[PDB]
Parts: C-alpha cells; structure tokens; sequence
C-alpha cells in the first residue's frame, strides 16, 4: 500500500532559498525513479525534475536549470528538492510522482508560497 | 527524462518539449512521421488480407476431408485456427490503431493486441514442442506402437499458450503499447512491481522461451546420428519441421532480443521504431506458417486443390 | 415530411421527431438497427475479402501467361481491374462506413463509394455490350484479334466514365443512399440546379436501355467442330455473365427507378440499401464464372499457383 | 440564380392572426416542395409546417398543430402561412425553405413579434 510524504515547504523570501522532502513508502523503492512536479495558482502541472533509480543523472527543466537540484536517499526512502534563488512564479505545490511521469500519487504536496 | 511513463502506458519519447500524451488518448504522431503510421496500416492490411483466405483454406481443407488426420495436420490446423483468431481478434485492432494513430479503442483494446498477438507466437512455439517431440517418438523409435494422442498434444499447446498470454489480462504483468503505440506486448519497460510484471518476464523467457527451445533443439539433437517411401514423406515432413522452426526463429528471435534488451536497459534512450519493427515484423506468424505447409508438404497440395477445384 | 432532404444529402426518415441529422455529421442508427450496420460490414468485409484475391490471381495469370491473349481474356482482365478499383476504391469506404454508421471521411468520401460502385456496373454493363457483339462477329459471320480486342476494351472505360465522372464533376450527384452507407446518383432530390432529374433519364437511356437493346439485338441474331465446342462453353458463359448481371443489377435498378417516380414517398432506408449492397457482389462473381465456366482459364491458374 | 422573398409579417394582437408571404424566384418552383421554418429568440430553428410539390398533403407541427395551416400557389410562385389563434411562443422569424429540409436559404425573413 503505497504513501508518499509531501514534507518541506511553506513561506519563503522572494530570492531565498527552501529543502523539500519526500519520504516514500510501500513498494521497492531504489527498483524505480521519482520525480518532482509543480501546480502554479493558474496553469496546468509543470515537470520541474527527475532522477534515475541508481541517482546517477538528474535531469531539470529550463525553467529551474541550475536554481534547484534533486537527490535521493534509498536507504531512507527520501527524495529532496533544494531550491534556491526562487521567484515569484515558483509560487506552487510541488508533488513527487513515480516512475517518468507526471501522475501524481496521493496529492497535498507542499504549498511553497515565494 | 528519456522515456515517458504514464498509469497505463510508456511512451519512448522525451516529454522535456511538453508533446507527449497518453496513446489512449491523442495520436502519436509526434514519436514518428504520419506516413509512417499509414505504412503500418498498410503491412498490418496485407497481413489480413492474406491472412484469413490461406488459413480458413487450410482450416477448410483439413477438416472437409476425412484424410488427413495426422499428428502434422492437427497441429497445422491448430495454428491455421489461432491464425484467425490473430487475424480477427489483434490484427484488426491494430490496423485500426494504425489510421488514428493510437489506441482509440482503450485499454481494454490493447489487450486485444497484444493477447492474441501472444497466443499466435506461443501456440506456434509449443507446436513447434510437439512437433519436435512427435517425430522423435517415430524416427528414434524409443517407444514402440505408440503412435487421440495427437488431439491431446494439441490440447498441450493451449494450456500452455493460456499460460502466458492470460495473466496479463489477470492481472500480473500486462499489455501495453509497444514502440509507435499501435501493437501491444508484455511490459519490459516499468518495473510495474505492484502489478509484479519484473517476476513475469523472468517466468516467460523461462518457461515459454528457453525450456521451448531446449526441447526443441534436444529433440534436434538426437538426430544428429541419424540425419521406406513413407519415410521418404517422413522426412520431407521431418524436414519441414525443421523450416517451420527455421522460420520462426527468423521471425521471433529479433522481437525476443529487443523485449530483452529493454527489459536489461529499462529507462535507456531507445526510441519507437526500436520495437516496432521487429514486433510488426513478428505479425507474419500468421501467414507464413500455412505457406510452408502448402509450399513443402504434396499430400495437402493436393488435397487443397481438390476442394478449391471442386 | 416522409424524407429528410439537407445540402448534400437526404435521409429516408421523418424529421418529426426531431432525431433526423446529417450522414456527413453523426451516426445514422436512428434510421436501422446498430446490429444491421455491423451485418453490412460483415457482408462487405466478405467482399472485400474475396475480392482481392479472386480479381488479383485472375490479373495476375492472364498477364504471367503470354497466352491468354482472346478477346473474352482482355474483357475479364479489364473487369478483374475494375473489380479492384472496386473494392480497394469503393469497398474500403463503404467498409468503414458501415463501422462508424455515418460517412465519417465526409461529402468526397461518399464520392469514392459511389463513383467505383457506378464505374463497376458501367464497366460491367459495357463489358457485356463489347461480349455480345463480339460473338455475333464470329459465329453468324457477318463480316470476314487482339489489337481490335484492346480498343473495345478501351471503350467500356470511355463510355463508363461518361456514366460515373459528371456525378464528380457536378452535374448529378453522389449522396447517400437507404441506411446512408454506400452512395449512388440523386434519384430523390430535384435538385434542379445540379440538374439530376436530366442525367437520370441520360443515365437510364444512354447508360442502361441503349447497352440492354445491344445485348439483346446481338442475342436476337442467334435465335435461328471441336473449337466451335469450345466456342459454344464461352459463348454460353457471355450468356451467363449477363444472367448474373441481370439478377444483380435489376433490384437496385428497379428502386432507383422506384424513388425517381415515386419521388418524397413513404419509403425507408431497408428499401434501397438491401438491393444497392447486393449489387456490389459485382466485384466477386464476375471472375468465379471465368474460373468455373471457362476451363482454359482453371488450368493455367492452377499452373501459376502451384507453379 | 435563387430568391426567395419574405414578405408579410410584423406586430400582432396575442391570439390575432396573419398571413406571411415567400414569393419564389429562380427555379423550377412545382417541381420542388417548399416548408416553413421560424427562429425564437432563444431557442434553435423549428419547423413550422411544410407541403408536397403538387401540394396536395400538407404536414404541421405538433407546436402549431390546427392553428397554422399552409397553401401554395405554383402559377405566381408563392407560399402562404395563414397564422391563427396566436400565442407569445409563436414569436420568431419565419424563413420559407427548399425541399423537406430546415435549410434556408439567405433571406429577409419575417419578424413577426406577437
Ligand atoms: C507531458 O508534459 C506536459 C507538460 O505540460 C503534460 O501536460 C500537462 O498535463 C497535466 C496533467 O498532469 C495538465 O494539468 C492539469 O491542467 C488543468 C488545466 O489545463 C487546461 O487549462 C489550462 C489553464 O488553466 C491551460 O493552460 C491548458 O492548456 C488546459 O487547457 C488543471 O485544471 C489541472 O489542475 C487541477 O486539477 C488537478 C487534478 O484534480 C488538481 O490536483 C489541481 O489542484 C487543479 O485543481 C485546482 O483546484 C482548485 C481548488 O478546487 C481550483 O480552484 C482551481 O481552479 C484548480 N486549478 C486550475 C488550474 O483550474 C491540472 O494541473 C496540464 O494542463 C498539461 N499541460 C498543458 C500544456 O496543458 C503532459 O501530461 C505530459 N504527458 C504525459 C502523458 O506524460
Ligand atoms: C431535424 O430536426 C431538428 C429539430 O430540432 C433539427 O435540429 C435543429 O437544427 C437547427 C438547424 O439550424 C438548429 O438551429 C440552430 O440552433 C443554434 C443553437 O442550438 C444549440 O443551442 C440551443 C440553446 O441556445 C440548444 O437548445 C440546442 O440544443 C443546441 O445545443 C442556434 O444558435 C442557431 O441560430 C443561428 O443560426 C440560425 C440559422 O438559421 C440563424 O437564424 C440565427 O440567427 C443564428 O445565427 C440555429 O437556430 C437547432 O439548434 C437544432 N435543434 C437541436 C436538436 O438542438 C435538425 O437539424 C433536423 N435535421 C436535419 C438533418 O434537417
Ligand atoms: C538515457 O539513456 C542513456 C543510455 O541510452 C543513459 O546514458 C547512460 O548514463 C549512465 C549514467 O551517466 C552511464 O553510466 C556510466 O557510464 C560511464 C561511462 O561508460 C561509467 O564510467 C560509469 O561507471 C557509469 O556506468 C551510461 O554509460 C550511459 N549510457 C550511454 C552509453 O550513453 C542516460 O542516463 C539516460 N537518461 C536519463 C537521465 O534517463
Ligand atoms: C408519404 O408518402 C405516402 C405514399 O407512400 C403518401 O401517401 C399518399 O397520399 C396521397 C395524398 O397526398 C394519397 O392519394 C395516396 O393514396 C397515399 N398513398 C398511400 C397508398 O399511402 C403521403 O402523403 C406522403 N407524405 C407526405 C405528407 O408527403
């Protein structure tokens, strides 16, 4: 019975900087790759970023190329996203999806009001 | 990310540039050129057109005259009934999913696809395990007046093509889009744990691909040493078997070798003409396997000419 | 209100109710039953089916053979084309069609169905004309090969299109007809501007009366040793050929006659559709007598195929 | 080249009466059919009534069935509408269509505002 936690996040200064987390829970979880993907106050889901099952290569979006970066723990079945030098349009609540894609399990994720 | 994983898809296509769907949804004519598409449409055609009138003859044929009632024929029935039910049942949907360009039908039409493209090749390889073992029990002679047998040998290839082409739709593993997302076939792409398709893979290249071979090519093995006019047909035939295998490990081996490079690189960058070919190409099962048995066998030749010239 | 008459098409059914809408829109299952239009599916798969490989394997061994070169082989390879044209032309569309229950590809889609369906039975009926005149040449005698051959098999092309191309260019029409999944010329709508009433008397004259007198004229003058055996097999066939023609193509000529009288009556969609999807086994029995009657033929099929 | 004319129509007393006019020009007039079609101000199109070529067997709506009746004149090309017995509903612009269809063709129409 699958659960991920949506834990980091909130209120944070225009150009500061935040440490998302993602403990994931009930199924193997180093045998597949988790994502993060965000729901701006408007538009549809964008892909913000993902990694491998090993953690080998992440891959961002242009959007957040360079600002944010993504690591896992697969012993502690955690995924993080630091971000840093945010922007107002950030301003969204970020899910961390399975597998490549952008089908988000549970919901809630983490308001992170710039 | 290289490939792009949905609930019930895997499309092999970066979704960076935002284009990528679900083939249960939109055409994928982004993954490869429109004509392309129409070019499948246009082999998938050809392989029904010559499909059911070279089956349901050889179906005919067999069962109209009370002759030819030999171990060979049953089988060759057997194949020239799951032919049709390739034809009728998968290569249908997925000439129609070859015009829209995607699975307009649903999941639900997948399976479809990829069921009765799973018995076609399964009901042609455990054949090919009987046929193997039959003329062993002949030629070899280890069991003496031991020729209904054959009907229950027959029985054998549908258990054990249920086998593997059923839990899928049970459940365990599944059919998905394979390639251009017009065919379907196992999952070799996600790990799909939950649906535990990682265990059927290992249980399909096992028990219905290597302990098949093995049989067959133990079988082979024993007449090494060896190689009056009814063995002469016997070996025509005999000779046969060995091009119905010739032919389909022609038509299998490159499908069965991509489905396990995947299923080794699961999310490596391949793109959808990587699987497409050898899988459509591996759709010829059904309309060359009665060729053969027209094409090397006189004794049916004879007969089919004998029902279609009245 | 008995019918239901729109820009390109008219609907066999009452627009009281309010259900009525357009063939070129949504599906037509208001009209019949959804089971019937897959039962003409099915039917028409069988002839696309048995299309073909019966027109494809008699194209295939006249031409292989370099003999095979007699005016009735040049004919029955002209009609082993059109039957082609016909299923892989007309067939398909109408396959489809009967899938969706409504003219999905739209107004020129219903113009492929129904040019190939026109071009099949002219090419056929002219066919027929060309066969009856050619047996009056050789067995009454009148005047004392193969070039002659192919200019009258250039003919039955000549006078068909001028039955099946006007339709396209605009004068008639192509529309649907009976349970709206083939098409065929305008027999319902006046339509004056487009000027069908005028081409239906042209068509039912000059591409119906005029072929039938030939026919008939030629069969007139033979009322009154072994090749003339052979003679007398092909010759009994061109007779069977028209039997065929006849028993195919009088129901669905007799209810367009029908409709073009009796025109705005109370008839449904069965009424036409029945005797339209008959006529289209045009494409299949043709080349089966060629094979049955014609033993000349049999064998050197049979040599192509088991070669 | 076809024109349909639209006269008669206008302001009416609720449950008055009327007697709309399409004058046909620019085709074989006998040997078509002609109907009536009105546009509410809401709703789509509803066909009013309708008669043969000959013009032997006219057909009424249920809406305006007895109320409404319907004759045509072949010699000068004409179609009448004697409207009777009005109601408020009856509102609408009338066309005068082709065939047996609710197609009309460009035309003036007739407002008649009850
Ligand atoms: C490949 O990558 C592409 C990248 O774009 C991806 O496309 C996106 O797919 C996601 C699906 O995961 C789409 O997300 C949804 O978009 C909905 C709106 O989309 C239309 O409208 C927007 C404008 O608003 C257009 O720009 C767009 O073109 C579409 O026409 C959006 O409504 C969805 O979000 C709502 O619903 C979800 C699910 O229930 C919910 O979780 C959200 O919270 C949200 O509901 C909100 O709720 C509040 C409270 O009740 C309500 O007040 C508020 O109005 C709701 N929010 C909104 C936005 O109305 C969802 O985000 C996304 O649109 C696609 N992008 C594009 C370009 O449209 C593909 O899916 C990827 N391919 C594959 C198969 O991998
Ligand atoms: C068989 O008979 C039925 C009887 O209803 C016909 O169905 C009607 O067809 C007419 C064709 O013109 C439609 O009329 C048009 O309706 C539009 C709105 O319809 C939608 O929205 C309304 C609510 O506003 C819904 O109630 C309705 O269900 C629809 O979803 C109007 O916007 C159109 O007006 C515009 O065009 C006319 C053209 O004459 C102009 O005069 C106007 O000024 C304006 O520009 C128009 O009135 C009607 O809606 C249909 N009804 C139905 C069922 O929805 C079938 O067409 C008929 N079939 C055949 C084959 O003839
Ligand atoms: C998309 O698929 C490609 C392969 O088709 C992935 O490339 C692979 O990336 C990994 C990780 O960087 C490479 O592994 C490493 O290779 C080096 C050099 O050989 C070796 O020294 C390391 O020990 C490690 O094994 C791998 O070689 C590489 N494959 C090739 C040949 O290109 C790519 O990562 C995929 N993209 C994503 C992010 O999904
Ligand atoms: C629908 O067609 C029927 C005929 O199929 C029409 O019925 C005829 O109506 C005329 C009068 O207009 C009678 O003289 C005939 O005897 C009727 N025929 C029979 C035997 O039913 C009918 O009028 C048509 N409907 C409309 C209104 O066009």
């Amino acid at each position: 019975q699958v659960q991920l936690v949506e834990s980091g996040g909130g209120l944070v200064q225009p150009g500061g900087s935040l440490r998302l987390s993602c403990a994931a829970s009930g199924f193997t979880f180093s045998k597949y790759a988790m994502n993060w993907v965000r729901q701006p106050p408007g538009k549809g889901l964008e892909w913000v970023s993902g990694i491998r099952p090993s953690g080998d290569n992440p891959t961002y979006a242009d959007s957040v190329e360079g600002r944010f970066t993504i690591i896992r723990d697969n012993d502690k079945k955690m995924v993080y996203l630091q971000m840093t030098s945010l922007k107002t349009e950030d301003t969204a609540v970020y899910y961390c999806t399975r597998g490549y894609g952008t089908m988000t399990i549970e919901g809630q994720g983490t308001q992170v009001t710039v | 990310m290289n490939g792009t994983e949905g609930p019930n898809f895997y499309v092999p296509f970066s979704n960076k540039t935002g284009v990528v769907r679900s083939p249960f949804e939109a055409p994928q004519y982004y993954l490869a050129e429109p004509w392309q598409f129409s070019m499948l449409a246009a082999y998938m055609f050809l392989l029904i057109m010559l499909g059911f009138p070279i089956n349901f003859l050889t179906l005919y044929v067999t069962v109209q005259h009370k002759k030819l009632r030999t171990p060979l024929n049953y089988i060759l029935l057997n194949l020239a009934v799951a032919d049709l039910f390739m034809v009728f049942g998968g290569f249908t949907t997925t000439l129609y999913t070859s015009l829209h360009g995607y699975f307009v039908f649903g999941p639900t039409g997948c399976n479809l696809e990829g069921f009765f493209a799973t018995l076609g090749g399964e009901i042609a390889l455990w054949s090919l395990v009987v046929l193997a073992i039959e003329r062993y029990v002949v030629v070899c002679k280890p069991m003496s007046n031991f020729r209904n047998h054959a009907i229950m040998g027959v029985a054998f290839t549908w258990v054990m093509a249920l086998a593997c082409a059923a839990p899928p739709l049970v459940g365990w593993s599944r059919y998905i889009p394979e390639g251009m997302q017009c065919s379907c076939g196992i999952d070799y792409y996600t790990p799909h744990e939950e649906t535990n398709n990682e265990s059927f893979v290992i249980y399909m290249f096992v028990v219905h691909f290597i302990i098949p071979l093995i049989v067959i090519f133990f079988c082979y093995g024993q007449l090494v040493f060896t190689v009056a006019t009814t063995q002469k047909a016997e070996k025509e035939v005999t000779r046969m078997v060995i091009i119905m295998v010739i032919a389909f490990l022609i038509c299998w081996l490159p499908y069965a070798g991509v489905a396990f490079y995947i299923f080794t690189h699961q999310g490596s960058d391949f793109g959808p003409i990587f699987m497409t070919i050898p899988a459509f190409f591996a759709k010829t099962s059904a309309v060359y396997n009665p060729v053969i048995y027209i094409m090397m066998n006189k004794q049916f030749r004879n007969c089919m000419v004998t029902t279609l010239c009245c």
